């Protein structure tokens, strides 16, 4: 359900992989959702959580590591973090997850 | 019985069987003209739905899956066709 | 997996007239079985068979007359020549005077008497007595 | 019937005899066709679009309200996705019964399920590459299978 | 083949009996020779106008084709200018009145007028020995679309 | 607007037909868009056996959905005006044949040109306000094949004097025994 809003917002919609460009949307204020997986360092993740709360963006946890949000969104690469940049056709943003 | 009509069975004969086993086979399934008590538009609904459908004003629920025919919402307004 | 819709239409008329019925029911009403079944007609061995056309294969109700012996189908469809119509006719029919053995033939389905009397000859699709 | 089981159920559904239906349908045919390509682009697949139209709207089928069925509504209108769905349900269910193996590995009835959905896989896959649907050289590999479901 | 190495052994390669003039110039500064292989065989275009030798070529070589026509399905085309076909057929038991499938494997010398490729199905003319193996040509390859069209990235 | 609404020269059998459609359109409100851009290809006249006559109309099949449209009023004010007629709304479905083993590869003939989808279209087209609801063949003893189409009891009260005159034109046109019934 959820791995299929996300598989919904690659093909559809906008969005950035990796930590650096996601603290860059976030820094730019044209991030909507951050979605971090669950095996990402703590500091990491207390960064990533101060920069969503400082820009007001929402915050969902990936229940998978960095492996799990790779495949989710459809890569063959471990993804840290997911920057959502616009939704397109699904609802990932009006669901709370 | 050694001899009897195939091609003419008995309206009743034909009711009580099987959808596909009956001399040409088609559904008993059918349609319902649905009015929610929110608004007045008529929906159409299946007999069998098998997915919560909804309505404009009240939707929540207008009937429920079930094994086979769907459950109108106990207070919704249907007529076939 | 239905392999010969003939040969399923040739077995429902047999149990039908050994038990003695007047009526039978034949899914699903191939082509091939509607020319047998024509041949059948006749040469009077079935009567009148109405097909009930459904969208997607029909259904074939076949009228007995308490006369036919024996429908059955050579299966596979061998190919026989000229010389072996008789050979075929001899060890499939009761008698030499009466019983069928029909062919495909490119002439059209039919008899094995007409068939010769044409001198056409195809495969074999069965027999009726 | 059961290609692998031993059931001989036959629990399927009878279309009607009608090919013009159901003579109360006031939308138009052009009108359901953006109500498909709506739920498409949604992500909804043929038979999911079938089954809301068939209960929210009184669509009893597509082919018979519009000329073509709802995969070739969706690959004239450009939405076809790169795999069928039944071959793509199949392959998400080895990959969710794999993702079961590794964590209970002495689960032999899984692994019995296991080979008996990658040979339909196979089966299928087969067909697909016959028919062209599929390119030829697509092997389902087990382990990249993943990726073609995301 | 036009290019692609047309001289690319130590022999100079050329038509036999076939002279180019270096006194006479003309616009073409290649002179080409070729014949019609006959029974209805369309002589390809690049037999015409190539530029390779092939003295095995049945339009533009030494090698004329007569006696048997057979028609087979190319299964390799790992050699030089030469492919097996598979030619299936069925053979009759007279006692089971019944046939059996069967196969025989062909080896046939091929022009580099004709792309041939693996599931192709070809025509070929007998000719003399060519090899060890080979006494045919292909005269025509017969593959219009090849179910090779909707096989590619969707969208 | 008399010839133009017919697309042929000949005949006058036809030319009256097109003339009585224009003074049909006193109608201003629904003449357009619903009767005005309509148009047919051809006239036959089949004698029923009763002693009366049908008309038998073509019309060129792209335009069935809109001109079906107009079709169950059209046939009031048409037989009032041309009484001792029974009008049947046709379409112009080209036939292709079969092709046979030394024949040249024409084009792969679709299934709607084949001669028994023709022939299906025929009397849908015929029986139009009524849904063909089933179809029977019998196969007589002596080698007849006759035709039954079932017919569906709702709306049978606009078509229930014209099955003679079905059945004429179809054995007219497709050469085909044909009868009709309707189940109760
Ligand atoms: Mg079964
Ligand atoms: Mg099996």
């Amino acid at each position: 359900s959820i791995n299929q809003k996300l598989a919904l917002v690659i093909k559809s919609g906008k969005y950035t992989l990796g930590y650096k460009s996601t603290v860059k949307s976030l820094r730019q204020g044209k991030s909507k959702l951050i979605i971090i997986a669950a095996n990402t360092p703590v500091l990491r993740k207390s960064e990533l959580e101060y920069y969503a709360m400082l820009s007001k963006t929402k915050v969902y946890y990936f229940q998978g590591g960095n492996n799990e949000l790779g495949t989710a969104v459809g890569k063959l690469f471990r993804v840290g973090v997911v920057s959502i940049l616009e939704a397109g056709d699904s609802d990932i943003l009006t669901t709370l997850a | 019985v050694l001899v009897q009509d195939l091609l003419h069975p008995t309206a009743a004969s034909e009711a009580r069987k099987h959808k596909l086993k009956t001399l040409v086979q088609g559904p008993r399934s059918y349609f319902l003209d649905v009015k929610c008590p929110g608004c007045l538009n008529i929906t159409t609904v299946f007999s069998h739905a098998q997915t919560a459908v909804t309505c404009e004003s009240c939707s929540t629920i207008l009937c429920t899956p079930t094994g086979g025919k769907a459950k109108l919402s106990e207070g919704t307004s249907f007529r076939r066709k | 997996t239905r392999s010969s819709v003939l040969a399923d239409a040739l077995n429902a008329i047999n149990n039908a007239e050994k038990t003695g019925k007047r009526q039978v029911l034949i899914r699903p009403s191939s082509k091939v079985i509607i020319k047998f079944l024509q041949v059948m007609q006749k040469h009077g061995y079935i009567g009148e068979f109405e097909y009930i056309d459904d969208h997607r294969s029909g259904k074939i109700v076949v009228q007995l007359n308490g006369r036919l012996n024996k429908c059955g189908v050579i299966s596979p469809r061998f190919n026989v020549k000229i010389g072996d119509i008789e050979k075929w006719t001899a060890n499939l029919l009761p008698a030499r005077q009466f019983g069928y053995v029909i062919l495909t033939t490119s002439a059209g389905i039919m008899d094995h008497e007409e068939a010769r009397r044409k001198h056409v000859s195809g495969k074999i699709l069965g027999f009726v007595y | 019937g059961r290609m692998h089981s031993a059931g001989k159920g036959i629990s399927s559904s009878a279309i009607p005899y009608s090919r013009n239906a159901p003579a109360w349908f006031k939308l138009s045919s052009e009108s359901v066709i953006e109500q498909i390509v709506k739920y498409a682009r949604k992500g909804l697949t043929p038979s999911q679009i079938g089954v809301l139209l068939r209960d929210a709207h009184g669509v009893t089928q597509a082919r018979v309200i519009t000329g073509n069925k709802i995969m070739r509504i969706l690959k004239s209108n450009g939405l076809a996705p790169e795999i069928p769905e039944d071959l793509y349900y199949l392959i998400k269910k080895a990959v969710s019964v794999r993702k079961h193996l590794e964590r209970n590995r002495k689960d032999k009835d899984a692994k019995f399920r296991l080979i008996l959905i990658e040979s339909r896989i196979h089966r299928l896959a087969r067909y697909y590459r016959t028919v062209a649907v599929l390119p030829p050289n697509w092997k389902y590999e087990s382990a990249t299978a993943s990726a073609l479901v995301n | 083949s036009t290019e692609l190495t047309v001289q690319s052994e130590r022999a100079f390669q050329k038509q036999p009996h076939i002279f180019n003039n270096p006194k006479v110039k003309t616009s073409k500064r290649t002179k080409r020779w070729y014949k019609n292989a006959g029974l209805g065989f369309k002589t390809p275009k690049t037999a015409i106008e190539g530029s390779y030798i092939d003295k095995k070529c049945p339009f533009t070589g030494l090698v004329s084709i007569r006696g048997k026509i057979l028609t087979g399905t190319v299964v390799s085309t790992k050699m030089h200018r030469t492919i097996v076909i598979r030619r299936a057929y069925l053979h009759y038991i007279p006692k089971y009145n019944r046939y059996e499938k069967r196969h025989k494997n062909v080896p046939v010398h091929v022009s580099p007028a004709f792309r041939v490729q693996v599931g192709d199905i070809v025509t070929v003319g007998q000719c003399r020995p060519i090899s060890k193996t080979v006494r045919f040509n292909v005269v025509k390859v017969s593959a219009a679309a090849g179910k090779a069209n909707k096989q590619f990235a969707k969208f | 607007p008399q010839a133009k609404i017919l697309s042929q020269a000949p005949t006058e059998l036809e030319l009256q037909v097109a003339q009585a459609f224009v003074e049909l359109e006193n109608s201003s409100p629904e003449l357009k868009a619903e009767l005005r851009p309509l148009q047919f290809k051809s006239i036959r006249e089949i004698d029923v056996a009763g002693g009366k006559k049908a008309l038998a109309i073509f019309v060129p099949v792209p335009s069935l959905a809109g001109f079906h449209k107009v079709q169950t009023k059209l046939t009031r004010e048409l037989e009032k005006k041309f009484q001792d007629r029974h009008v049947i709304f046709l379409a112009e479905r080209r036939i292709l044949p079969k092709p046979s083993r030394t024949s040249r590869q024409v084009q792969k003939r679709p299934r709607s040109r084949t001669l028994t989808a023709v022939h299906d279209k025929i009397l849908e087209d015929l029986v139009f306000p009524t849904e063909i609801v089933g179809k029977r063949v019998r196969y007589l003893v002596g080698g007849n094949k006759i035709q039954k189409v079932l017919l569906d009891s709702k709306d049978v009260q606009q078509i229930d004097y014209k099955l003679e005159s079905f059945q004429a034109v179809y054995n007219k046109l497709t050469g085909k025994q044909i009868v009709f019934e309707i189940p109760s």
